[PDB]
């Protein structure tokens, strides 16, 4: 059970990237159930599109703290961190993004 | 003015390169440029002893 | 009826306040002329290299109709516009022929006036 | 001292463009980027509706029209207060175009900023427009100050 923490602007993404089909749970909710304004939904999968990991891992998270934008940012940051810790093969590619800001 | 000598078969600035160098050996830059305002005889004489020796120019 | 001079001579007077461009024939007859004041520059911009450039350009494009194919340079006077003037004269397409060592250098002459500070 | 770096966020589903992202960053007031995003989306939708063409090309042409080539910078050399034309780098040109677009769009005056921006993009694609008045004034100033193309 790969684990990660998407710490960003007080919003922590307790992400556990386990092998699945591609489901993304946010505080026990659906993507559309939780986050309107899907402009950020496509952004969450930025690294998921840079590296081909479409539907092999599920994303179960308990995001505590922060607004909608900060929560989405923490979610994608934790996703990237957990994916890197799982398979660092594409770390050379993902080092050009990082997504670490200490905000 | 540098001289009456003509030069061709060069670029446009190649002529100015030698113009700005040959104009030094003529009074066009000193004799015709100092006498824009009067200079008293005393300072007129001291100016030579100052410049021609200190090599400030 | 128009005397189609083949080549002529140009007299340019550069100054800290104005620049004059005059194009003449072998005998010094006035062919064409232009100045920064004519271009439109009314302030101290008259003596600028750009103003001298425009004046030379206008004089050249005015004498081109008069017909002279080449010209001689007889620039004279203090100022920094003498460079842009000849630059525009060459860029206009009218190749220069020669130059002269003429200058108003006086031996003694008359004493200049009082300075600008007393 | 010296210059400093920076970056923005390009991805935008509705007419993806880095300049569109910069515009979204602009026109934002009170930290409300969502309002600006919605306004831009609805304005581009209205543009696509009224005009049977992609709003991307219209926006690009409006930017090409409003972008100022020459800037007139003031300079006080003595008691004259002269001005010096300046060549604007593409970054400054784009920023000035965005500024003029937003300002004159909000200055026009209509029932909604959406319609205001739509009509402004139209009057920019067609050179006749408010921001193009500013462009023409700047070009006139640069031409009148041509005497100081270089110090």
């Amino acid at each position: 059970q790969y684990y990660g923490t998407g710490r960003r602007k007080s919003s922590v993404a307790r992400v556990r990237l386990v092998p699945g089909e591609g489901r993304i749970v946010v505080n026990n909710r659906e993507i559309s159930e939780h986050i309107p304004s899907a402009a950020l939904i496509e952004d969450i999968k930025q690294p998921l599109t840079l590296t081909e990991t479409a539907g092999t891992y599920d994303v179960l998270v308990n995001v505590h703290g922060g607004g909608l934008s900060g929560q989405a940012g923490a979610i994608r940051h934790g996703i990237a961190r957990a994916l890197l810790e799982a398979d660092p093969e594409y770390r050379t590619t993902l080092k050009r993004a990082g997504l670490l800001t200490r905000d | 003015m540098s001289k009456t000598v003509v030069r061709k078969n060069e670029s446009l600035e190649d002529a100015l390169r030698r113009f700005k160098r040959s104009v030094s050996k003529t009074g066009t830059l000193a004799e015709a440029r100092k006498r824009e305002f009067y200079e008293k005889p005393s300072v007129k004489r001291k100016k030579k002893s100052e410049a021609a020796r200190k090599r400030k120019f | 009826v128009k005397k189609n001079i083949e080549s002529g001579i140009a007299h340019i007077r550069s100054t800290f306040n104005n620049t004059i461009v005059t194009i003449t024939d072998t005998h010094g007859n006035a062919i064409s002329w232009s100045s920064a004041g004519a271009l439109g520059f009314r302030g101290s911009r008259k003596s600028t290299p750009f103003a001298a450039q425009m004046a030379a350009e206008t004089a050249a494009k005015g004498s081109i109709e008069h017909g002279l194919k080449t010209l001689e340079v007889t620039v004279k006077g203090p100022g920094s516009g003498r460079e842009a003037a000849i630059r525009a004269l060459q860029a206009a397409g009218l190749e220069v022929t020669a130059i002269r060592d003429v200058t108003p250098v006086p031996h003694n002459g008359c004493r200049p006036p009082k300075r600008r500070r007393v | 001292k010296g210059p400093v770096a920076k970056r923005d966020v390009l991805p935008d589903p509705i007419y993806n463009s880095k300049l569109v992202s910069r515009l979204i960053n602009k026109m934002m007031i009170d930290g409300k980027k969502g309002k600006s995003q919605t306004i831009l989306y609805k304005s581009f939708d209205i543009i696509k509706e009224r005009t049977g063409n992609d709003a991307m090309e219209v926006f690009e042409q409006a930017l090409k029209n409003i972008m100022p080539v020459l800037e007139v910078k003031a300079r006080r050399v003595g008691g004259a207060n002269y001005q010096v034309p300046v060549e604007v780098r593409p970054e400054r040109r784009t920023t000035l175009g965005l500024r003029w677009l937003v300002n004159y769009a909000r200055l026009r005056g209509e029932k909604t900023m959406e319609e205001r921006l739509a009509n402004e993009i139209l009057d920019a694609a067609n050179n006749t427009g408010a921001a193009v008045k500013k462009r023409e004034d700047t070009h006139k100033m640069a031409e009148a100050n041509k005497a100081f193309a270089h110090y």
